[PDB]
């Protein structure tokens, strides 16, 4: 296949950089401000090895420790991005709490600690993130979605990991 | 290892071929013409429907004279000559001079993710590897209307 099709969700609180994460990737500028609770559809061409991968990318509106896992976060997907924030020490209790709620309802999944430029903000280091992918066999990396790089690397990454392991579009 | 190849292939035939959807078992398209011969573009109309099929089971009766190991297909599918999608089946064994009928389910991608009848039609073609195990004994082509 010229163009390998993936579904990727995006899930994490509320404030974590899911938007800007994903607008810096498909658009290439870091978005001055998306409605916080909007969720939406992205869709991008990126290339992997060689490969051409078309990209659905879903933004999610973010849950909190309290939400039910929506079903819809869940069928056809073929990796999931965690996002926290390193600025919010709330983000990364949550995230783990979502990852609980995925494994339940439910597997390629990366852990991705955003906002690194914030350094004067930074509750998190790199190594409690670190700690956390590994206890989950997950990809781990960090971010700021005022960085375009590091954005494209994320999104690189769990297409990466997600071909180390069905439907048909014309029939 | 390329005279046996040619062997089976002299052996082999395609008898008929269904499809049908996967939850009724209704038959939507059907032939008897061998489309595993190669070097003829065959042509093949299907119902455009079909592509609102959750899942399609394809019925493949054929025959062969020679005896196979890991029978096996790979159908490549081109949209506009360029490669769209692949296709892996197995059947395994193969008893000599048999006939057999081998059913495979194909399922469809996401409703949103499908590819749309009006672009598909006559810009398909399905380029079909027959295998025993990794010996290529023939490909043919298919040029596929969604009708
Ligand atoms: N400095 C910095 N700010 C960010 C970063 N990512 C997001 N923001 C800001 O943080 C706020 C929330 O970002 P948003 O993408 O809407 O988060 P979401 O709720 O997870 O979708 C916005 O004001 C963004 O401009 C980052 O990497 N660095
Ligand atoms: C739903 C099924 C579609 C659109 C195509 C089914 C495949 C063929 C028709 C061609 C099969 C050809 C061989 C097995 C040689
Ligand atoms: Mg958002």
């Amino acid at each position: 296949p010229q163009s390998k099709s993936r579904k990727i969700a995006i899930l994490g609180y509320r404030s974590v950089g899911k938007s800007s994460l994903t607008i810096q990737f498909v658009e290439g500028q870091f978005v001055d401000s998306y409605d916080p609770t909007i969720e939406n559809t992205f869709t991008k061409l990126i290339t992997v090895n060689g490969q051409e991968y078309h990209l659905q990318l879903v933004d999610t509106a973010g849950q909190d420790e309290y939400s039910i896992f929506p079903q819809t976060y869940s069928i056809d997907i073929n990796g999931y991005i965690l996002v926290y924030s390193v600025t919010s020490i709330k983000s990364f209790e949550v995230i783990k709490v979502i990852h609980g709620k995925l494994l339940d309802m439910v597997i390629p999944i990366m852990l991705v600690g955003n906002k690194k430029d914030l350094h004067m903000e930074r509750v998190i280091s790199y190594e409690e993130g670190k700690a956390l992918a590994e206890s989950w066999n997950a990809a781990f990396l960090e971010s700021s979605a005022k960085e375009n790089q590091t954005a494209v690397d994320v999104f690189r990454r769990i297409i990466l990991e997600a071909e180390k392991m069905q439907g048909k579009s014309s029939c | 290892k390329d005279e046996r190849a040619r062997e089976i292939l002299r052996g082999f035939k395609l008898n008929w071929m269904n499809l049908r959807d996967a939850e009724t078992g209704k038959i939507l398209w059907q032939g008897t013409e061998d489309l595993s011969v190669p070097g003829v573009e065959h042509e093949a109309r299907v119902p455009k429907k079909i592509l609102k099929c959750k899942a399609v089971s394809r019925e493949l009766n054929f025959s062969s004279t020679e005896q196979m190991e890991k029978f096996r297909l790979e159908q490549k599918v081109y949209f506009k000559g360029q490669c769209l999608e692949e296709w892996f089946f197995e059947f395994g064994f193969v008893i000599p001079n048999s006939t057999n009928t081998w059913q495979s389910l194909i399922e469809a991608a996401p409703e949103s993710q499908m590819m749309p009848a009006s672009v598909l039609t006559g810009n398909v073609i399905i380029e079909t590897k027959f295998f025993d195990d990794d010996l290529l004994v023939s490909t043919s082509r298919v040029r596929l209307f969604y009708v």
